[PDB]
């Protein structure tokens, strides 16, 4: 079938409430869907649930190609290779230059070494991420670490390009600038899961905004607002 | 095979934890060195056994009433026992000895005890050579109370208790080598708990890229594999420099006396494949299991 | 008439002297035994001292021998040796030298322990000899006491004696009515065969002379004619022999008389009792109802 | 303030590292045990040196007819013998030992004749020291057969050979002990590194709010002092068990050999104040400056 | 004596804009000043010049006691007892309770416990934690972890409360419960600082505003929104 998870409750005990109610959801492949969730309730565990780290204790999780619950030693990294993940931290590598930072995720998966040089100009200098790529990342500004962070996540055109708080510590004067970079991937039609809690930031586009209270889904509007 | 990337990623690990790369090699080298320093002790023990086993002579005393009366056995009572046990199977020559010559031969050996030992204390005897000194238990059991024999001295087996003094020190060296090994093996487990802390920023993204379970641990394993390489090399170099500095004033003294094995540098490198494989043995599987049980 | 307490105290100290002499016999035997055992224990101690001195010289020379480099353990021979052929010979002679030295030392230790035990035995023997000599002196002390009180009662008995008398007691002429007939048993026929010497025999103090008699003197002087010998102590004649009964009446027995065994007269029978009279007064024959207590009787 | 608060935190630092901090004890215990052993054998060799002669001596003797009488060297034989040997250039000087002083040194050199060993049993010696004790056997044979000399005695030339091997064993123990000691430093230096790595939060917490520098290192040094005391305690227990386990069986016969001196546990206890000094001050010093150039 | 800072041109590794061009500000008792600008302004080095975490290459630093440009290291923690700064990790010990954290926040200087505990519950329930101080912090919810560092920040006398990003990545509704908590102690009389970058909080109480863009004080007026 297709990308659909339902009846997923890991049932975390030793707590007042597990906040895992086995919610059945149905999401297609396409544009950007926003998960405007409150803090400490349904963000980290939900993001980890499709990240194939903590297995669900009830039901199973399905993706269009693979099975998440049913696996082996070789089934896990094939699922792990086809998903791109963007996080809050910049997580650069200080001991190496920038031009091979995006190439670092290519020799560890079994690609042809000379063929990387046929891919790195197609990936690095694609959309506004040209720069010079031959500087130390310590002396570089903070406004372009996230530009190569999302470049590391998109190197072989994967299916899911999920991002969690791209602005974060960034000022709102330049958050609209990096949003303009974010929507370029959304124009390509690839699946993206964008989860943040920022009022009057992503409310301009009025895309599919969802919310939950205590593990139970309470908002599902395809053109809703946050409030 | 991506060999040049593995060639130069290991240099950052050596540049990171510079205050432990020496200590790990020192403790493994010390742990393997005195463990290696006991097999050659056992070797020289068994080799010095052979240079005395070749010339052990059997000696059996006689009763006093057949020895105090006559020095030479010419009576038929001693001659019948003389001619019966002297050619059976494990004999090459039997030498009869008198009593009076068996008194002053000790005086010719040394001019001591010349006054404190009487004439009437040295029974007549025989000297018998045996083909195989290892099979001594036959004539131990072939000799019981017979009319003319008083006791059996059981050839010359005073050599085993002479050389038994070094078995205790070899056992002590092996025991303290064992306790140094049990105090050294857990450092290999400590390396993986200190090295993964130095590279937390890359192991997380290398986990979520889809890397192989069989290939995620090689940069955490090849340095522990090569750590056992130079450790046994400096261990045998230290063994060279302790043999060539503190034993020439001891072992060379027994050379002209021709009493020891006289080992050298050649047989030391003969046992090196039996120790370098043991050195790389526990460095591998322990490091493999401690990453599987922690990471 | 009244010369009776003097006679009783004269015979009492006489029998006491007799019993003291009887104790003196085993007294001299005891010090003879002490003297002969003191001859033996000192000779044994002298032999023990001689062999101890011999073994002391023996350990002196073997203590000296080690001082001239007498290395006798055996493992140290590898330092002296320079050939394997010499080393095995050195250990072979070492095994017999160490054995002989050990036997010499153990023999000296055992002989020294035995000599110390024999010296303790000689000390106990010396204590026994000193105790025996002291006991011999103690039983000589009462002996010399009896020798001291010997002549005192002799003077008292001789003060009365035959004197202090009138002619009326001399006019009282009485040799004795009738002596006994004795065992005519049959081994004692000669007791009254010489009785003509009695009936008129004067008294003597502790004497068996033919003419001078006492209570036990008549007894042994008659019984040596029969060939039977008894101790000259009439108090102990009540303690010698089997206790004969009062019911059976056979002659030749003895009989305690004059109260508490102060006169062990022979058995007379026939309602008469021939008892020893005082000094000068002839041996009278008066019945058993003259003294009072008679006590038991023995067989000679 | 007082010690009533800080007793919890030493338990927490031990509980968070129950595997790394137990390697801390025993690798120091080996380093102090080898150094304790070296002092022991050096003291034993210096004690047993007094039994034998020096490096230039020839123990000669005299006959009984001149020794039991005329104790001072007064007779014609002694004056002639004490003048003939100094004429040629072979000897340095002659001493004077007679039966007055031949008893007290004998019981000293042989402490088993406290019984009645008698008097006038040891002959006069008058021992002689010489220049060259290398070609002296001809001198010994020349004094043999003299009318008045019983025999000679020489205790050199591979007789005092054990002093060529005991010092070598002590030097080998020192050589491995120094390498173990320098290996210990580069392991105890990582104590503060792993402690700062595992407890990075609170060490920043009193830093910004204002605390004395002198109180910051107090919850780190006491672990190293306690580990040092544990190491020296298990080390001094280690000598106690390793002697009485099987080293007594190889030394008990030496007293009947009377080749070595007398050793008991009190001699090992005599050196323990010197062993407890090292280990707790060197560790305190190397734990002091590693934080001055860290924070 | 109305102590402030000025000049400071700290170039160090790469000059670019060395610290600040010049500083012409003043302090006040009960003040509350915002700051607005991009990430490249070096505002983190501004606050590090205040608690003597960075020695000025020119000028001097002095907060109401002495010129701290030249002072011994023993006297560096002498003045730190009245300064409170708040962060995003909140510095929480999972092995210690809330009252254990508040006790550890004042135990380090060394005092008799007969007067320490007499003022603990006066400030425990003041912030909004009425009891439940013997609970593990992971069992405590995320809506009050920021309040624990505030509660342990007033164990000594409030003089300067430095604040750089107190809310972080948080819902805007649950930032309203803490924006009045420092206002309550601002009514006590102590001054307090503030460092954010959003503009929604700027037009709320209309306090002092300073801007910074690469070491340059672009606009500052100490009035209005």
């Amino acid at each position: 079938m297709m990308i659909t998870l339902d009846h997923v409750t890991k049932q975390y005990k030793s707590s007042a409430r597990p906040a895992l109610d086995d919610i059945n959801v149905k999401i297609d492949k396409g544009e950007f869907v926003f998960l405007i969730g409150p803090s400490g309730s349904g963000k980290s565990t939900f993001m980890r649930l499709l990240l194939a780290a903590e297995t669900p204790t009830s039901g199973d999780v399905r993706v269009s190609k693979f099975h998440v619950n049913k696996l082996r030693g070789r089934h896990v990294p094939k699922l792990r290779q086809v998903i791109g993940c963007v996080f809050q931290d910049f997580r650069l590598l200080q001991q190496k230059t920038v031009y091979d930072n995006v190439a670092f995720a290519l020799e560890v998966i079994g690609k042809r070494t000379d063929a990387i040089n046929r891919v790195v100009p197609e990936v690095l200098e694609t959309v506004g991420l040209s720069g010079k790529a031959n500087r130390l990342p310590d002396e570089l500004s903070g406004g372009e670490q996230q530009r190569v962070a999302i470049a590391r996540a998109f190197v072989n055109r994967p299916l899911v390009l999920l991002a969690d708080e791209p602005t974060g510590n960034l000022d709102p004067e330049t958050s609209r600038d990096i949003m303009d970079l974010l929507e370029r991937i959304n124009r390509t039609g690839t699946t993206v899961l964008m989860a943040t809690h920022d009022h009057h930031i992503v409310d301009s586009m009025r895309q599919r905004v969802v919310e939950l209270s205590l593990g139970r889904l309470v908002r599902d509007e395809q053109r809703g607002v946050y409030g | 095979m991506r060999f040049g990337f593995l060639l130069n990623e290991v240099l950052t690990g050596f540049r990171r934890n510079v205050t432990m790369t020496i200590a790990m090699i020192l403790t493994t080298a010390i742990s393997v060195g005195l463990f290696g320093g006991g097999m050659l002790v056992v070797r020289l023990a068994d080799s010095s056994r052979a240079i005395y086993l070749d010339r052990v002579e059997s000696q059996v005393f006689l009763t006093e009433d057949v020895s105090a009366n006559d020095s030479s056995c010419d009576t038929t009572a001693c001659k019948a026992l003389r001619e019966k046990i002297e050619t059976r199977s494990d004999v090459k020559a039997v030498r009869f000895l008198n009593r009076q010559q068996a008194y002053d031969d000790a005086i010719r050996k040394f001019p001591q005890f010349k006054d404190v030992a009487g004439k009437d204390s040295f029974p007549a005897s025989f000297i018998v050579k045996l083909e195989n000194p290892e099979q001594h238990k036959d004539f131990d059991t072939a000799m019981k109370g017979q009319p003319g024999v008083l006791d059996v001295l059981n050839q010359k087996e005073l050599i085993d208790r002479l050389f038994a003094v070094l078995d205790g020190l070899s056992n002590a060296a092996f025991a303290v080598a064992l306790v140094q090994a049990i105090g050294a093996i857990l450092l290999i487990a400590n390396m993986v708990q200190v090295a993964a802390y130095t590279r937390r920023t890359e192991i997380g993204i290398m986990r979520l890229v889809g890397a192989s379970r069989w290939y995620t641990q090689l940069p955490f394993l090849v340095e522990a594999m090569l750590a056992a390489t130079m450790g046994v090399g400096i261990a045998v170099a230290g063994l060279m420099v302790v043999r060539a500095l503190f034993l020439e004033n001891a072992l060379n003294q027994f050379y002209q006396a021709n009493l020891i094995a006289k080992v050298d540098y050649a047989d030391i490198l003969f046992i090196t494949p039996w120790l370098l494989l043991l050195g790389v043995a526990m460095s591998g599987l322990t490091a493999y299991l401690t990453l599987r049980l922690y990471v | 008439a009244k010369l009776n307490e003097l006679s009783r105290q004269a015979e009492q100290t006489t029998e006491a002297l007799h019993s003291a002499q009887l104790d003196l016999n085993e007294k001299l035997a005891a010090q003879r035994a002490a003297d002969q055992k003191l001859a033996d224990n000192r000779t044994a101690l002298d032999a023990a001292r001689a062999r101890l001195a011999t073994f002391q010289t023996a350990v002196n020379k073997v203590a000296a021998a080690t001082y001239m480099g007498g290395r006798t353990h055996g493992m140290d021979a590898i330092l002296t040796a320079e050939s394997p052929q010499l080393l095995i010979d050195r250990l072979s002679v070492q095994r017999v030298m160490a054995h002989q030295m050990s036997t010499q030392m153990a023999r000296f230790k055992a002989a020294g322990e035995q000599a110390v035990k024999a010296e303790q035995a000689a000390a106990k023997s010396a204590a026994d000899a000193r105790s025996a000599a002291e006991q011999a002196a103690a039983v000589r002390a009462n002996l010399q006491h009896k020798q001291s009180q010997l002549q005192v009662q002799i003077a008292v008995v001789k003060s009365q004696y035959v004197a202090l008398t009138p002619e009326e007691r001399t006019a009282l002429a009485d040799p004795g009515p009738v002596p006994a007939v004795a065992a005519i048993g049959g081994d004692r026929t000669a007791v009254v065969q010489a009785a003509l010497t009695q009936v008129g025999a004067p008294y003597a103090w502790g004497g068996a002379a033919p003419g001078g008699f006492d209570c036990s003197g008549l007894v042994m002087w008659a019984f040596q004619q029969a060939g039977i010998a008894l101790p000259h102590s009439s108090q102990a004649l009540a303690h010698g022999g089997q206790p004969v009964a009062l019911s059976d009446l056979q002659p030749g027995d003895v009989l305690t008389f004059y109260s508490d065994a102060s006169h062990a007269g022979i058995y007379i029978g026939d309602g008469l009792m021939v008892h020893s009279s005082t000094y000068g007064v002839p041996v009278r024959v008066v019945p058993m109802d003259s003294s009072g207590p008679i006590y038991d009787a023995r067989r000679y």
